[PDB]
């Protein structure tokens, strides 16, 4: 579960991409964000275990982007996980999982 | 650069971590094992990204080095790369480099890679005129002065720096792919000389003149994601466009994107917008986004039957059916709003992320067969029902239905009400203008699990 007020578009990055990096694949939103500030941070394999900040989240504005080309070969798919705080520390929401998928160049 | 004679691995990289990598590199078995320049002399490339390296100390005996990729350590000094002339691409984001000095005579450099680090000055760079891809975003640079004589750059990426003038930027016409997110810019009119652009990314600035890109007819891709836009007729002129972004802006006029039929994702949210009729003709849409705005009629919406993803939330809608068409949609939100019946939602067969929080839904049983469901949104309802006659003692039927069709019983009761399925009941010694209920209800949809739950409120007329 939970959805909470999670709003996030599905994932897929086609491998072999070309730069610049880090790219911006999509923006991540909690509806806490129009009553308050939110900061967000991602983490799982890809994220913040190994392969370490393949993917990344700028943390005021919730863009998650990629930061180098991906080869479905190695790694087809990444289960990341989103989380959203106030100014504040709380936790508007429970985490979210994100699949990202690898598609063709 | 050469060693005197053979020397063990671990006193040429002193680096624990650098060490243990060049042993495998090196094809010895131990760190103690002793090396030749011949065999230093071999090494052309070097993938050594997360390895936890604190030092490139050692480097500079690999004289014949064209690529090496370092990122993701946590390099500071770079000064073992000065001499390395044969390099052509380098990796090294994601460390802790102050000074780039040690880069400015590389001059073979054609890919130079530095987000996340912390440098101010890259004056370095000025020199380094071979380069077509540079990537310097995540640092703290707020004069890019030395990128004026780079007029081989095709990709360049600043984001997340401190730069307001991009006066620097006027002779580099070579450029197809620009970001310059999240800076201090305002004036983008040096972006008319940039006629190549096939991308431009400028989310997070403080841009509301967008007439500079009138003639940059290359773009396939904009975004231009929070900044202080209204006036967007500059746009008409865009026709190569595919992906567009003008989420959180001051945005009501739509006309200027309705010929922008190569448009296959939109995101509008965050705006003034309260008529979407320019939409109508853009059947490309694979995405679109229209939250946080003023939209009540949605009706033009029908025609985008290649959508598989849409927005709504906080809006001022309370009729839903024209999304009905939209028989390939996969994700829908639409929290906060005034929608009643969700009828039209049986026809999302391949629904699988459904968040309608923060409406005005009493029934689920539309939504029963929708099994393709994993994400779930049905919390905090409100209504008001049609007012009935206060008397001494008020009667009404619980109209809270759950997905099985079975009523779900109050939560709580305003005025100590109670209830026996269907009614609940009051007893009122005196004069009320409304009464109460509330609602809780865990409820799963195929696999979408969520709270089902909301306040009525009765309105007692005398
Ligand atoms: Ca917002
Ligand atoms: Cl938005």
């Amino acid at each position: 579960g939970p959805l909470g007020s999670w709003v996030i578009p599905p994932i897929s990055c086609p491998e072999n991409e070309k730069g610049p990096f880090p790219k911006n694949l999509v923006q991540i939103k909690s509806n806490k964000d129009k009553e308050g500030k939110v900061f967000y941070s991602i983490t799982g394999q890809g994220a913040d275990t190994p392969p370490v900040g393949v993917f990344i989240i700028e943390r005021e504005t919730g863009w998650l982007k990629v930061t180098e080309p991906l080869d479905r070969e190695r790694i087809a798919t990444y289960t990341l996980f989103s989380h959203a705080v106030s100014s504040n520390g709380n936790a508007v929401e429970d985490p979210m999982e994100i699949l990202i998928t690898v598609t063709d160049q | 650069a050469t060693i005197t004679q053979d020397t063990p691995i671990n006193q040429i990289f002193t680096d624990t971590a650098l060490a243990e990598k060049m042993k495998t590199v090196l094809g010895k078995t131990n760190v103690t094992d002793t090396v030749s320049q011949t065999d230093l002399d071999q090494v052309t490339t070097l993938q050594a990204d997360r390895l936890g390296i604190k030092s490139i100390d050692g480097v500079e005996y690999l004289n014949n080095l064209t690529q090496i990729n370092f990122s993701n350590n946590q390099l500071t000094d770079i000064t073992p790369l000065k001499n390395l002339t044969k390099l052509v691409d380098i990796l090294m984001n994601n460390n802790q480099i102050a000074d780039i000095t040690p880069l400015a005579n590389l001059t073979n450099l054609t890919g130079l890679t530095l987000f996340n680090n912390q440098i101010t000055d890259i004056d370095p760079l000025k020199n380094l005129t071979n380069l077509n891809r540079l990537e310097l975003s995540s640092n703290t640079i707020s004069d890019i002065s030395a990128l004026s004589g780079l007029t081989s750059l095709q990709q360049l990426s600043f984001s997340s720096n401190q730069v307001t003038d991009l006066k620097p930027l006027a002779n580099l016409t070579t450029l197809e792919r620009l970001d310059i997110s999240s800076n201090k810019v305002s004036d983008i009119s040096v972006l008319a000389k940039l006629t190549n652009l096939e991308s431009l990314i400028a989310t997070n600035n403080q841009i509301s003149d967008i007439t500079p890109l009138g003639i940059l007819t290359n773009l396939d891709e904009l975004s231009l994601n929070g900044n202080q836009l209204k006036d967007i007729g500059t746009l008409a002129s865009l026709t190569n466009l595919t992906d567009l972004d003008l989420a959180n802006n001051q945005i009501s006029n739509l006309a200027p994107l309705s010929g922008l039929t190569k448009l296959t994702e939109l995101k509008l949210g965050a705006n003034q917008i309260s008529n979407i009729s320019p939409l109508a003709g853009l059947t490309a849409l694979t995405n679109l986004e229209l939250n946080e705005n003023q939209l009540e009629d949605i009706s033009p919406i029908s025609n985008l039957k290649n959508l598989t993803y849409l927005t709504l939330y906080f809006n001022n809608i309370s009729d839903i059916s024209p999304v009905s068409s939209l028989t390939k949609l996969q994700r829908l939100f639409f929290s906060n709003n005034k929608v009643s019946d969700v009828s039209s939602l049986a026809n999302l067969t391949n629904i699988n992320w459904l968040s309608a929080g923060h409406n005005q839904i009493s029934d689920l049983t539309p939504l029963a067969n929708l099994t393709r469901i994993t994400q779930l949104g049905l919390n905090d309802q409100a209504w008001t029902n049609a007012p009935v006659n206060y008397k001494a003692n008020v009667s009404i039927p619980n109209t809270v239905k759950n997905v099985t069709g079975a009523l779900i019983a109050p939560a709580t009761i305003s005025d100590g009400g109670s209830y026996t399925e269907p009614d609940i009941t009051w007893n009122l010694p005196s004069y009320t203008n409304e009464v109460s209920y509330t609602f809780s209800q865990p409820v799963t949809i195929g696999k979408g699990t969520t709270t089902f739950s909301g306040t009525v409120t009765q309105p007692l007329k005398a």
